[PDB]
C-alpha cells in the first residue's frame, strides 16, 4: 500500500495569505481569512479573504432581490407555510409568464415576478461575470474564467431570454424550480420531438461526456505524478520536469498522442465552453428554425428505421 | 517515432503478463501483452459490428444497429442475426475495455506513475458492464442492453428514460446529473486557471504562480482549492459522475419499477409534515 | 475595540435614531391602521 | 420556402452544424499544434529527427518569468548523456541502462534538467523550506508531526528518522521529510511527501475512534531502506533546487522497479 | 447561573440568540399566517 | 421504498423491437397482490336466459330497464347490490338493497341514489354498446358492469373533480401546477388535466407534423398538460410510456403499439361518459353533504366547485393495463348488455 | 444597554442591522401585497 | 450624525447606496409595470 495523494496527511499552518497586492483602484479584500481543517484535507485550508467591488455588492444584490423574489412566491405558493415550504420545495416554483401575454409586461398575477426575478438575476450573473473579467485583469492573469463563464451565461440567456425572444413568448422560458424546471427540461424535448435527435444537442453532451472523461484523465494524471510535482502545472509548463514527461508518455504509449501540461488545460477550456456554446446553438435552434428534431432526423438520414414487430397503428382520429 | 525525452524512459519491465515478449513499441504505442488482447478484442468486436452493419438493412452511419436479444432468450446466446452478434461483442468490449485498463497499467508501472488513470478507467468500465451485464442480468434477460448503434442506443436511453414516465426524478440520476454538471463547470475552472497564470492578459508578461492562481479564486469565490486540490476535487467529481450514473440506471427496473416521481412520496410522507 | 466613552456616544446616536426609525414606522402604522385595520374580529371583516 | 429551408432539402439547421464541423475540425488542428510545442521535433531511436513540416509544429513559446529570472523557452531539449543501450535494432525496442538505472536517471528513475534554482514565492524568498528556517510555519493541530517518528524502508526495515519537515510557503503543505539515516558512515535524506505514509494515531479512523497506532512511523514502500543512503544530496542548506527536488523524485519514482523490484518482471 | 459566561463567550452567544430567536418568531409568524383561524391578514370566520 | 420492494426476480414483457427498450419491467409479487385484488366476484346464479312477463308489465315505474323480462330484472338488481352497496359501514337504513330503494314502496325515486343508478344503467350500457371500439376492441372485450368501475364501494376509489381556480394573487402564483399531487405521480405537472382532456375536447398533442416550423401554435406549458395526462394514462393502467410509444418518436402512429388506439378510444369515451352522464348529474346528486348516504365516509359526491365526481382511466382500471386483468365478467350479465355482444 | 456596543463591533453590528431590516421590510410588504385585503396596487374592496 | 462616517467609508458606502437605490428604483418601476392600475405604457382605465 502507497500513498496515492487523495488526502494530506500533514498539513502545516501558518500566516494566512492575504493575496498579492491589488493595483491602486481596487478595493480592500474583506473578511478576515481562517483555515478549515477538513478543507486543507483535500485542498487549501484557507477560507477567504474575499474581493467585494462595486461590481459584487451589485452582483450579490441583484441576486439577492431575484431570490427573494423567486423565495417569496415559492413560500406564498404553499400559503406561507415554513412547514410545507420545506416539504414541498423542490416541486415549488415560480412560474414563468403565461402564454396570452407574449413578450408584453406580465402583470403580478400571471408571471410578472417571473421576469422580475429573471432581469435581476440576469443583471446579477452579467454582473458576477465582469466581476470575473476585472479580477483576473486586476492580477495580470490572461481573462480565460471570464470567457468560459461566457460560454455558460450564453447557454443561460438563451434558455430564458434569448429563445423566448425569439418565440415571442416568456412562457417559453424556464420556471425557478427544482422538479418544475425538470419538468420543463423533459416538456422541452417532448414539444419538440426528442432533442436526442438535435445534432447541437449530441454535441454538447459529446463535449459534456468529453469534459467529464478530461478531467478523469487529467485529475487522474496530474495525481499519479503528483509524486514528481505534476501538481506545479504551471512550474510545469515554464520549466519542464520528470512529471511532465511522464504524463505526456503515458498517454502517447497508451493512445499514441498526448498533450502538453498547457495544451491539455486548452483541451479542458475548450471542451467545458463547447458544451454550452453548441447546447446553446442548439437550443435556440428549435421552435425557431427546427420545430420536430425526430422529423428532422428521418428528413437527414439520421433516425433508424426499425423492423415493424407489430403493424403500423393508424391514428384513429382521421 | 521519440518525443525529444521519451528514450530514457524506454525501458524493460512493469509488465503484468508476458514480460519480456510483448514488452516492446510500435510506433508511439506501447504494445505489452494487454496491447496485444485489446487488438484482439477490438479487431473482433468491430469486424463483427462491420459485418452487422454489412447485414443489416443500411450502411447509413448512424442507422446501424446491433440490437441486443429479444428479452425472450434470457440470459442464454440466442442467434447471431437475432441479437447472439450483440452478445459476442459485448464480451469483446468488455474483453477490449478491461485489456485497455490492464494495459494502462503496465504503462503506468513502467513510468513509475501511480495507478489512477486505470482506478479512473474502471469507474467508466463499471458504469459500461453496468449498462451491459449487471443490469440485464437483475432483469434476467441480456436484451435489456443498450443496442451498439450510433442513434439506435440514444432511442434505447429515451426509451428506458420513459420507462419510468419522469428520469429526472429519479434520486441517483440527480446526482449523476449534478456530479456531471460539477466535473465540467469545475474544468473549465482549472483549464481557465491554468491558462490564466501561463497566459497573462498583458501578452509578453511575468508568468503568474500558485499564488496568483490561490488570490484569483480567493478574490472571486472566497476560495482556493489549491494545483493538489483541483486535481482531487476534479477527478473525484469525475468518477462520482461515473459512479452515480451507474447506481441510477441499476436501480431503475432492478430494484424500481414504477414512474420516479412516485419514489418521493416517501419524502413527501414523513410523518414530520404528513 | 472600543473604548467606554465611545461606546456610550455611539449608543447615544443609535437611541436616538433607533427613536426616529420607530416614530416614523409608528406613523406608518398609526396611518396604515386607519386605511384598513389588521386585526379581523370573530366576523372575520 | 419553409421557415428552416434553404435549398429544398438544406435547412438552416444543417448548414449551421456544418459550421461548426469546420470550426471545431480548425480547432482540433489548433489543439494539436499546442499538443507539439514540447517534445517535439520528434527523433529516430538513435536520435536523427524526424521531419515536422511548418503547418503543425509551431514557433517556440517564450514564457518571461518572474524574480528577473529570464524567459523560458518550451521544448527544451536536456543534454545530459543517455547511459542506455538498445536492447534490439529495431525501431520500437526497449533500452536497457549501460550502468544502475536508479543512479543513473534512467526509466522511472529518469529526471529532466529543471532548473538549478529554488522555487520562490510571489515575494522573492524560498517557496520549500525547512521548518527550522522558520517557526512562523508548524504541522497543523490534529493532524500526527512526522518529526521524531522512525522511517520504515518497503521491507520493513527501519531507515533513519524524521528530523525535520521541508514546506511549502504558497501552498501549506509538507514537501519533504528530512530523514536522519539509522546507518551513518550526520547525513540526511530527502523523503517526498507523496512517497510515504503516515501511520500515527491521528491520521484517520484512529483520531476518530480514539485507537492508538500499533506501530507509528513513517513507511515507504518505493524503496527499501539500503537504498535511501544512495537518495540525492541537497547541496545546501534550508534551500532546495528545483534541480535537487527533480532527481529526489525522480530516484524514488525508480524505486519500485529497481530498488524493490516488485514491478520488475511480469506478476504471474 | 451567572458561571455559564465564564463558558460561553457574551458575543457569540448574543449572536447565536439573536439570530435563532428572529428565525423561531418568523417561523412562528409565518405558521399562524398558514392557519386558516390565525392568519389575521386574511380574516377568515370564526367557528 | 414499495412494498412488496422491487426486487429481482421480475417480470418483463417486450412490446418493441429488441433493443428499442421498448417494454415493462414489473414486480411479480406486486402482480400477484394485483390479481388479487382484481379478482372478479361470482356471479349470484347463471342468467336467465328464457323468456317470461316483461320488466316494464310487471312494475310500474321502470325507465331504463324495459326490455329486460321481470326475472333478468331481478338479478340485475341483486348483482348490483353486490357490486354497488358496501356490506360495512352503511347507515341502518340504507343496508342491503334498501340502499337505492324506499322498503315501503319500490316504484319511489326518493334516495338520490336510485335516480343516479338509472343514470348509470343507461351509461353502463351506452358504454357497453356505443363505445365497444375500447371497451370490446375487436369482439373479444370485456366489456363493463357496475363492478368495472365501483369495485364494490359506494363511490369509485379513483374519481376526480375539477380543480378549484386559484384566487387571483399578486405573490405566489402556480399556474396549477408546481405543487406534489398523487394523480400525476407526486410530480410537478399541472394536476388537472383531466378537465383539459377528459371534459372538454381537447386534442392531447402537441408536436409538428413536420421537421420544419410551421403553424403549430402548441408552446412548452401546454405539452406538460400533455405530459401531465399522460402519466395518469401510465399511472392509471400500471404502465409505463413505450406501452403506447416509441418514445423516440412519440408522435408516430406508425412505430406505436395497437394499445395506443384503443387509448385514444378510451380518451374519447371517457370524455363522453363525463359530459354526457356524469356532469348532468349535478341536478341530481343533494349538495348539503349530508343527504349523502353515509355522509362523507364513503367519499365525497361533489367537488370544491360543486362539480360531479367524473371517471378517469384509473376510475376503473385501477392500476392494470386491462379492468380485473382483462376478464370477461359482463359475459355472465347480458342485462347490462345495450347492444353490444359478449358472449364468449 | 450601551455596553453592548462593547462586545458587538458598531459597524458591522450596524451592517447586519440594516441587512435585517431591509430584508424584513421586504417581507412585509411581499406579504401585504399576497393579500386581497391589503394588496395596495391591485385595491380590492374591504368587507 | 456626522460621525456615521467615522464608521463606514464615505466611498464605499456611496457606491453601495447607489447601486441600492438603483436596483430599488427599477424594482419599483418593474413592479408599477406588472401592475394593470399603474402601468402607464398600457394604459389601462381607471377604476
Ligand atoms: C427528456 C430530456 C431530454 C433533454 C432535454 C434538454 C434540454 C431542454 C436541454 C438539454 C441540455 C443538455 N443536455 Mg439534455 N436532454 C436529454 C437527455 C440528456 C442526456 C442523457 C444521457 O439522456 C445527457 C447526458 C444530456 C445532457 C445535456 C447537456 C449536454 C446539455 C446541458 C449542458 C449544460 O451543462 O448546461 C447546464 C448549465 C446551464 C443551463 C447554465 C450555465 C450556468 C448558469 C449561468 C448558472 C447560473 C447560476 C445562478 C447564478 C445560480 C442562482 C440561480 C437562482 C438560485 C435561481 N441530456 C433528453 C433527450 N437537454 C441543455 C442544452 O443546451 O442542450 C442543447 C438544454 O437546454
Ligand atoms: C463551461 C460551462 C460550465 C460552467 C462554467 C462556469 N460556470 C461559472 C464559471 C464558469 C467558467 C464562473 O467563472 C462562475 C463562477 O463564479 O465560478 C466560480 C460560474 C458560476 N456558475 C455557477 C453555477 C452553475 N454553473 C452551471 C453550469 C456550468 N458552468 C457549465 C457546465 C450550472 C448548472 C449546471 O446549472 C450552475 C447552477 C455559479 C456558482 C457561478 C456564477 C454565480 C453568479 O453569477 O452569481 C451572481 C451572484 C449571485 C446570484 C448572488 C446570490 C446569492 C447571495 C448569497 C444573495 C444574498 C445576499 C445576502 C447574503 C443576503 C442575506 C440575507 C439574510 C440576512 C437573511
Ligand atoms: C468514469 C468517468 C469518465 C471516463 C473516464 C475515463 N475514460 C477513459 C479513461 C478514463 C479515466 C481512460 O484512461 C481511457 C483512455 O484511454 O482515455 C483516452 C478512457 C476511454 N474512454 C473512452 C470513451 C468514452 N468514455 C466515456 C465516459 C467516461 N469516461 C466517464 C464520463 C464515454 C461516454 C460516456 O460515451 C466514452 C465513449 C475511450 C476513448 C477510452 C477507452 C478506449 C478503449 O477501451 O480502448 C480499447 C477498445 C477499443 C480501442 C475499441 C473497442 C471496440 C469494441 C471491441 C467494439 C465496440 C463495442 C461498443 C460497446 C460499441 C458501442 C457503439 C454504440 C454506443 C454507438
Ligand atoms: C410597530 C407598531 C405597530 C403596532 C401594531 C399593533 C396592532 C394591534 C392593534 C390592536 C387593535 C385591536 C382592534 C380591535 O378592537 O379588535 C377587536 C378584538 O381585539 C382583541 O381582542 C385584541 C386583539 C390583539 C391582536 C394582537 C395580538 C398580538 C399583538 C402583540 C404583538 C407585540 C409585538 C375586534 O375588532 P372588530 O371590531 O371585530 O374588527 C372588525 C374589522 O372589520 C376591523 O377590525
Ligand atoms: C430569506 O430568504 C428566503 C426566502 C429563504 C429565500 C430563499 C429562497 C429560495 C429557497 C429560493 C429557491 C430557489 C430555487 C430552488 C431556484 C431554482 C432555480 C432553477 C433550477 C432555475 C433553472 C433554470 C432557470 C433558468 C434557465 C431561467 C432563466 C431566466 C432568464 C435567462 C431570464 C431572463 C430575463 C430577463 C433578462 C428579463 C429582462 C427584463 C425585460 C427585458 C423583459 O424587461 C422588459
Ligand atoms: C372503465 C369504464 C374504463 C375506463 C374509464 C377506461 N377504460 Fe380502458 N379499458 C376498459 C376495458 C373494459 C378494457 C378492456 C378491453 C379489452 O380489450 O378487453 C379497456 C382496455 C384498454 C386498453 C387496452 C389494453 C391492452 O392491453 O390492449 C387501453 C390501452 C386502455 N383501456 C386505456 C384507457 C385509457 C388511457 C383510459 C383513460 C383515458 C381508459 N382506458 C379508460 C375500461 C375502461
Ligand atoms: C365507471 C365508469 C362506472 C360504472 C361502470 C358505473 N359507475 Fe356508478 N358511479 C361511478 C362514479 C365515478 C360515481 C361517483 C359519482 C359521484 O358523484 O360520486 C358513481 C356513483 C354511483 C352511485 C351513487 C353512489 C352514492 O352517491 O352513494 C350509484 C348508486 C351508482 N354509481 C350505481 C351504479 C350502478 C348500479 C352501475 C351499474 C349499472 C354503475 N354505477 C356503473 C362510476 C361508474
Ligand atoms: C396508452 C395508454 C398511452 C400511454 C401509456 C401513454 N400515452 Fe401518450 N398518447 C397516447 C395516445 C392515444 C395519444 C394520442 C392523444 C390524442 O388525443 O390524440 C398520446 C399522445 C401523446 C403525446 C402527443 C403526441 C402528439 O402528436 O403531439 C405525447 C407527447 C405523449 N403522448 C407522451 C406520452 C408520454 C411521455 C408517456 C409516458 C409517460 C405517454 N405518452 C404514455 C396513449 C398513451
Ligand atoms: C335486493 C334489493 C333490491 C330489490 C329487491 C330491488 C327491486 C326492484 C324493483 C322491484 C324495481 C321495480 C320497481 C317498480 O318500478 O315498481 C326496481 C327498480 C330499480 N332499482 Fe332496484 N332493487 C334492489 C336493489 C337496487 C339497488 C341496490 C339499486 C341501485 C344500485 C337499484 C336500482 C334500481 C333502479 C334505478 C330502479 C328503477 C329501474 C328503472 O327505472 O328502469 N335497486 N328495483
Ligand atoms: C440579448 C439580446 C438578444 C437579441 C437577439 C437579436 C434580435 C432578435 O430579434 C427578434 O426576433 C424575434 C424572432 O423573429 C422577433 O419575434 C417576433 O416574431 C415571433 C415569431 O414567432 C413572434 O411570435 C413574436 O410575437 C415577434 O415579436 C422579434 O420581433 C425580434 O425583435
Ligand atoms: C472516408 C471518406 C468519407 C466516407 C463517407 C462518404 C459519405 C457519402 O455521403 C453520401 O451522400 C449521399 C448524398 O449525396 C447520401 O444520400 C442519402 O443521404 C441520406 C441517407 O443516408 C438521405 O437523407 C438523403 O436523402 C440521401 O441523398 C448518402 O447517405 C451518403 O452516404
Ligand atoms: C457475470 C457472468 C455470468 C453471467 C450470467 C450467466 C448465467 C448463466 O445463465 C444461463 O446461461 C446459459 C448459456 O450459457 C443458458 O443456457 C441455455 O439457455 C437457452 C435455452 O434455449 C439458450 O438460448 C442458451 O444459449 C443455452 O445455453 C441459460 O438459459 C441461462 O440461464
Ligand atoms: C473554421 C476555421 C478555423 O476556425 C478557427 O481556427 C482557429 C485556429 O487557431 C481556432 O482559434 C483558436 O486558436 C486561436 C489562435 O489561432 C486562439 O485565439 C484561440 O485559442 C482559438 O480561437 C478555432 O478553431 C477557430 O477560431
Ligand atoms: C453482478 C451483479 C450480481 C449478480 C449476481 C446474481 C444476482 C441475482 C440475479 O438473479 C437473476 O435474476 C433474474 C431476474 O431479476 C432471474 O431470472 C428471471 O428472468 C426470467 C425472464 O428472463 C423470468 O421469467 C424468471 O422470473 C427468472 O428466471 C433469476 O433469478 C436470475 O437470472
Ligand atoms: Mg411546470
Ligand atoms: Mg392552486
Amino acid at each position: 500500500s502507497e500513498y496515492q495523494n487523495i488526502f494530506t496527511q500533514v498539513q502545516v499552518r501558518g500566516p494566512t495569505y492575504p493575496g498579492v497586492p491589488l493595483p491602486v483602484g481596487n478595493e480592500p479584500r474583506t473578511g478576515k481569512p481562517g483555515f478549515n481543517y477538513w478543507l486543507g484535507k483535500i485542498g487549501n485550508a484557507q477560507l477567504g479573504p474575499i474581493y467585494l467591488g462595486w461590481l459584487g455588492v451589485a452582483s450579490l444584490l441583484c441576486g439577492f432581490v431575484a431570490i427573494e423574489i423567486i423565495g417569496l412566491n415559492m413560500a406564498a405558493s404553499v400559503n406561507w407555510s415554513p412547514i410545507e415550504f420545506i416539504r414541498q420545495l423542490p416541486w415549488l416554483a415560480l412560474e414563468p409568464p403565461a402564454p396570452e401575454y407574449g413578450l408584453s409586461l406580465p402583470p403580478l398575477q400571471e408571471g410578472g415576478w417571473w421576469l422580475m426575478a429573471g432581469f435581476f438575476l440576469t443583471a446579477s450573473i452579467i454582473l458576477w461575470w465582469v466581476r470575473s473579467y476585472r479580477r483576473a485583469v486586476q492580477l495580470g492573469m490572461g481573462t480565460h474564467v471570464a470567457w468560459a463563464f461566457a460560454s455558460a451565461i450564453w447557454l443561460y440567456l438563451v434558455l430564458g431570454f434569448i429563445r423566448p425572444l425569439l418565440m415571442g413568448s416568456w412562457a417559453e422560458a424556464v420556471p425557478f424550480g427544482i422538479f418544475p424546471h425538470l419538468d420543463w427540461t423533459a416538456a422541452f424535448s417532448i414539444r419538440y420531438g426528442n432533442l436526442f435527435y438535435n445534432p447541437f444537442h449530441m454535441l454538447s453532451i459529446a463535449f459534456l461526456y468529453g469534459s467529464t472523461l478530461l478531467f478523469a484523465m487529467h485529475g487522474a494524471t496530474i495525481l499519479a505524478t503528483s509524486r514528481f510535482g505534476g501538481e506545479r502545472e504551471v512550474e510545469q509548463i515554464a520549466d519542464r520536469g520528470t512529471a511532465t514527461e511522464r504524463a505526456g508518455l503515458f498517454w502517447r504509449w497508451t493512445m499514441g498522442f498526448n498533450a502538453t501540461m498547457e495544451s491539455i488545460h486548452r483541451w479542458a477550456w475548450w471542451f467545458a465552453v463547447l458544451t454550452t456554446l453548441t447546447g446553446g446553438i442548439g437550443i435556440l435552434l428549435t421552435g425557431t428554425v427546427v420545430d420536430n428534431w425526430y422529423l428532422w432526423g428521418v428528413k437527414h438520414g439520421v433516425a433508424p428505421a426499425y423492423p415493424e414487430v407489430y403493424p403500423p397503428t393508424p391514428d384513429p382520429a382521421a | 517515432a521519440l518525443l525529444s525525452y521519451e528514450r530514457k524512459y524506454r525501458v524493460r519491465g512493469g509488465t503484468l503478463i508476458g514480460g519480456d515478449l510483448f514488452d516492446f513499441w510500435i510506433g508511439p504505442f506501447y504494445v505489452g501483452f494487454f496491447g496485444v488482447t485489446t487488438l484482439f478484442f477490438s479487431f473482433l468486436g468491430t469486424a463483427l459490428i462491420i459485418y452487422g452493419a454489412a447485414l443489416g438493412p443500411t450502411w447509413n452511419v448512424w442507422q446501424i444497429n446491433i440490437a441486443p436479444p429479444d428479452l425472450k432468450y434470457g440470459l442464454g446466446l440466442a442467434p447471431l442475426m437475432d441479437g447472439g452478434l450483440w452478445q459476442i461483442i459485448t464480451i469483446c468490449a468488455i474483453g477490449a475495455f478491461v485489456s485497455w485498463a490492464l494495459r494502462e497499467v503496465e504503462i503506468c508501472r513502467k513510468l513509475g506513475m501511480g495507478l489512477h488513470v486505470p482506478i479512473a478507467f474502471g469507474v467508466a468500465i463499471f458504469a459500461y458492464v453496468t449498462l451491459v451485464v449487471i443490469r440485464p442480468l437483475l432483469l434476467g434477460a441480456w436484451g435489456h442492453g443498450f443496442p451498439y448503434g450510433i442513434m439506435s442506443h440514444l432511442d434505447w436511453v429515451s426509451n428506458v428514460g420513459y420507462q419510468y414516465l419522469h428520469f429526472h426524478y429519479n434520486p441517483a440520476h440527480m446526482i449523476a446529473v449534478s456530479f456531471f454538471f460539477a466535473t465540467t463547470f469545475a474544468l473549465g475552472l482549472h483549464g481557465s486557471a491554468i491558462l490564466s497564470v501561463s497566459n497573462p492578459h498583458k501578452k509578453g508578461d511575468p508568468i503568474k504562480g500558485t499564488e496568483h492562481e490561490d488570490t484569483f479564486f480567493r478574490d472571486f469565490m472566497g476560495y482556493s482549492i489549491g494545483p493538489l486540490g483541483i486535481h482531487r476535487l476534479g477527478l473525484f467529481l469525475a468518477l462520482s459522475a461515473g459512479f452515480w450514473s451507474a447506481v441510477c440506471i441499476v436501480i431503475s427496473g432492478p430494484f424500481w419499477v414504477g414512474g420516479w416521481p412516485e419514489w418521493w412520496d416517501w419524502w413527501l410522507e414523513l410523518p414530520i409534515w404528513s | 475595540g472600543l473604548s467606554e466613552d465611545e461606546a456610550k456616544e455611539f449608543h447615544k446616536i443609535f437611541v436616538q435614531s433607533f427613536i426616529g426609525f420607530t416614530v416614523v414606522a409608528i406613523i406608518a402604522h398609526l396611518l396604515a391602521w386607519s386605511w384598513r385595520p389588521w386585526i379581523p374580529g370573530p366576523e372575520g371583516y | 420556402m419553409e421557415t428552416g429551408a434553404l435549398t429544398g432539402y438544406m435547412d438552416v439547421a444543417q448548414v449551421t452544424l456544418y459550421v461548426f464541423w469546420l470550426f471545431f475540425a480548425g480547432l482540433i488542428f489548433y489543439l494539436r499544434r499546442e499538443d507539439r510545442r514540447e517534445g517535439y521535433p520528434l527523433e529516430k531511436d538513435d536520435g536523427t529527427p524526424e521531419d515536422i513540416g511548418l503547418v503543425w509544429f509551431p514557433k517556440p513559446k517564450e514564457f518571461t518569468l518572474p524574480h528577473g529570472r529570464g524567459t523560458a523557452t518550451a521544448g527544451r531539449k536536456d543534454q545530459r548523456k543517455e547511459p542506455i543501450e538498445k536492447v534490439y535494432a529495431w525501431e520500437g525496442s526497449p533500452f536497457e541502462a549501460t550502468g544502475n538505472p536508479l543512479l543513473d536517471g534512467v526509466g522511472p528513475a529518469t529526471w529532466a534538467e529543471r532548473d538549478d534554482h529554488p522555487d520562490l514565492t510571489l515575494e522573492g524568498v524560498n517557496k520549500v523550506v525547512p521548518l527550522r528556517a522558520d517557526p512562523d510555519y508548524y504541522p497543523c493541530d490534529g493532524d500526527d508531526d512526522p518529526r521524531g517518528m522512525t522511517v520504515y524502508g518497503a521491507d520493513g526495515k527501519a531507515a533513519g528518522t524524521v528530523g525535520d519537515l521541508w514546506i511549502d510557503k504558497a501552498d501549506l503543505i509538507v514537501r519533504y521529510l528530512e530523514v536522519e539515516l539509522a546507518d551513518q558512515p550526520k547525513k540526511t535524506v530527502m523523503v517526498p511527501r507523496e512517497f510515504m505514509r503516515v501511520k500515527g494515531p491521528n491520521t484517520f479512523f484512529n483520531k476518530l475512534i480514539g485507537l492508538p497506532s500499533t506501530q507509528p512511523g513513517i513507511y515507504v514502500s518505493a524503496l527499501n531502506a539500503e537504498d535511501f543512503k544512495n537518495i540525492p544530496q541537497i547541496k545546501g542548506n534550508d534551500q532546495i533546487t528545483a534541480l535537487e527536488e527533480e532527481k529526489i523524485t525522480a530516484y524514488f519514482g525508480g524505486g519500485r522497479l529497481y530498488s524493490t523490484k516488485e514491478h520488475a518482471g511480469p506478476a504471474l | 447561573m451567572w458561571r455559564i459566561w465564564m463558558l460561553f463567550d457574551p458575543r457569540r452567544t448574543l449572536i447565536a440568540l439573536f439570530t435563532f430567536l428572529f428565525v423561531l418568531a418568523i417561523f412562528i409568524h409565518f405558521i399562524l399566517l398558514s392557519t386558516e383561524r390565525f392568519n389575521w391578514l386574511e380574516g377568515n370566520a370564526m367557528e | 421504498c414499495d412494498d412488496p420492494a422491487d426486487r429481482p426476480p421480475l417480470d418483463a414483457d417486450q412490446v418493441g423491437f429488441r433493443g428499442v427498450a421498448m417494454e415493462q419491467v414489473k414486480n411479480p409479487r406486486l402482480e400477484d397482490i394485483k390479481r388479487a385484488m382484481n379478482e372478479v366476484p361470482a356471479p349470484l346464479y347463471p342468467p336467465i336466459e328464457g323468456d317470461g312477463p316483461m320488466a316494464s308489465e310487471v312494475y310500474e315505474n321502470v325507465q331504463v330497464l324495459g326490455d329486460l323480462t321481470a326475472d333478468q330484472f331481478t338479478r340485475l338488481m341483486a348483482h348490483i347490490t353486490e357490486w354497488v352497496v358496501p356490506k360495512e359501514g352503511v347507515p341502518e337504513d340504507r343496508q342491503g338493497c334498501n340502499y337505492c330503494h324506499n322498503p315501503e314502496n319500490l316504484a319511489e325515486d326518493w334516495p338520490y341514489t336510485k335516480i343516479v343508478s338509472r343514470k348509470m344503467m343507461q351509461m353502463t350500457r351506452d358504454i357497453n354498446s356505443n363505445w365497444q371500439d375500447h371497451v370490446n376492441p375487436n369482439g373479444e372485450g370485456a366489456g363493463v358492469t357496475c363492478y368495472t368501475c365501483h369495485r364494490g364501494n359506494a363511490v369509485p376509489q379513483a374519481v376526480w373533480f375539477t380543480s378549484p381556480e386559484d384566487r387571483p394573487t399578486a405573490v405566489g402564483w402556480d399556474n396549477g401546477q408546481n405543487h406534489p399531487t398523487a394523480a400525476i405521480n407526486y410530480s410537478s405537472l399541472p394536476e388537472d388535466p383531466f378537465t383539459e382532456y377528459l371534459l372538454e375536447d381537447n386534442a392531447a398533442r402537441v408536436i409538428s407534423a413536420k421537421a420544419l416550423p410551421n403553424g403549430n401554435a402548441s408552446n412548452i406549458m401546454d405539452t406538460e398538460y400533455v405530459y401531465a395526462m399522460m402519466t395518469h394514462m401510465s399511472q392509471g393502467l400500471g404502465v409505463n410510456c413505450t406501452y403506447c410509444h416509441n418514445t423516440r418518436s412519440m408522435a408516430e402512429w406508425s412505430q406505436s403499439p395497437p394499445a395506443r388506439a384503443i387509448a385514444w378510444y378510451g380518451i374519447q369515451m371517457t370524455r363522453t361518459v363525463n359530459n354526457n352522464w356524469m356532469a348532468p348529474l349535478a341536478s341530481v346528486i343533494p349538495t348539503d353533504s349530508s343527504d349523502w348516504i353515509g355522509g362523507t365516509e364513503f367519499g365525497d359526491r361533489l367537488g370544491p366547485t360543486g362539480d360531479v365526481a367524473k371517471v378517469n382511466c384509473t376510475t376503473c382500471h385501477q392500476n392494470v393495463f386491462k379492468p380485473l386483468y382483462g376478464a370477461k365478467m359482463l359475459k355472465d350479465h347480458p342485462e347490462l348488455w345495450g347492444e353490444g355482444d359478449y358472449s364468449a
